[PDB]
């Protein structure tokens, strides 16, 4: 659950500093740490997107969702957007080096928005499932 | 019909070109100095009048806001203006060479917003002598080119907003 | 002779300023203008050795040429050897800006040992010769 998988494909992907606390507004900094042995490399770019999902239910589920949404897209955001990460040549690693800054007090357990997609094949993996940020 | 002299003009240099060639960085102006000489050993011209002239201004179809919403015509109409407008000045131009005179004048190229299709500038100039104080002015046409190249700088693809929720 | 044009090609060198004096010492650059107009891209590589070229006549003649050849191998160098010009599209140019450093002065008129040459067809074109240095 901690260190997530791709679908469709070998690599794996895990924060070193899975669990991070830090205090509104200071700048902190990850390390997305890659493996990638399948066949041949990848040109992978990770991106956070502020936008509110949408909804697809009463209100008291509706805005529920909504909040959980909105704090996802409004809470926390990233210093290195559209980081193309440069080569990551088969069975190496690399360490995507992600800055960050909160805006909002509150616990992130398993940030959502933070996803990476590959250039390859479309993909679309969560690897923000691996982070639990707490902003105070 | 047999008219007076008239004269010519060779566009003996410029100072900070070569074969009419340069480049800007997308947002730094320049400036630099035309030299002209006045090859007649009679005449001499009282009238000189200027016209930047561009290769965008050129490869335009003149009928071109047919299907376009308003929106996205203001905008590249006001470029268009701006560039043509303000693209290239001229300070302190000559108004009357005497017969085989040179003369330098500046001229200020600057680029703050043009598009990257802007490779191509086509400074004309028109210069006219006068006539005998009676009716009108012989006016005569030189069109000397110019390819000014553009190069990427720094450059913004996008943006968001995420308004403030809390104060810090 | 101060605009230079290269064999088998139609690419063209100038100097900005190809006269110029300065205090021998002073770190000072000249901008090297390439017209391409040709066909295609260039790859072209600047450098400059610091190498007393091998003399092929009586001593008069053979020492005045030894050490014209040193003077012009240890008199200048330049901080950014073994450039490459990143690209060069046709009907275009380019400016190679390069930053130099006298140690031994003099008057380097139509200096050598500067000279750029082509990675396409490995030519030796001379492009020092529109350039005039005088270092006090």
């Amino acid at each position: 659950t901690s260190l997530v998988n791709s679908k469709l494909s070998n690599v794996k992907f895990k924060f070193i500093n899975s669990n991070i606390k830090v205090i509104k507004g200071e700048k902190f900094t990850m390390r997305l740490q890659i493996i990638n042995s399948s066949s041949s490399p990848l040109d992978l770019v990770v991106y956070y997107n502020n936008t509110i999902n949408p909804i697809p239910l009463t209100l008291e589920n509706q805005y529920q969702l909504h909040n959980k949404y909105r704090k996802i897209a409004e809470g926390i955001i990233l210093l290195s957007n559209d980081y193309k990460i440069p080569v990551v040549p088969p069975r190496e690693t690399y360490f995507a080096d992600l800055r960050f800054i909160g805006i909002m007090s509150g616990y992130y357990g398993t940030l959502s928005g933070l996803k990476v997609l590959d250039l390859n094949t479309n993909e679309l993996i969560e690897v923000g499932n691996g982070a639990s940020v707490l902003i105070q | 019909k047999i008219l007076p002299e008239q004269p010519q003009l060779e566009l003996l240099s410029t100072s900070k070109m070569t074969r009419n060639s340069w480049m800007m960085l997308d947002g730094t102006k320049t400036d630099f100095h035309i030299t002209v000489r006045n090859k007649s050993l009679s005449c001499a011209i009282n009238h000189i009048k200027i016209i930047p002239m561009n290769n965008i201004e050129q490869m335009l179809k003149p009928d071109y806001w047919k299907k376009m919403p308003p929106d996205d015509l203001y905008i590249m109409e006001k470029q268009l203006d701006w560039l043509s407008k303000s693209c290239v000045r001229i300070i302190k131009l000559p108004t009357v060479i005497k017969p085989n005179e040179t003369i330098t004048f500046d001229l200020e190229l600057d680029n703050t917003a043009v598009p990257f299709n802007f490779t191509g500038f086509d400074l004309l100039i028109e210069y006219g002598m006068s006539a005998t104080d009676e009716s009108c002015i012989y006016l005569k046409k030189l069109s000397i080119p110019y390819e000014v190249t553009l190069r990427r700088t720094i450059e913004v693809p996008s943006m968001d907003i995420i308004p403030l929720n809390e104060l810090f």
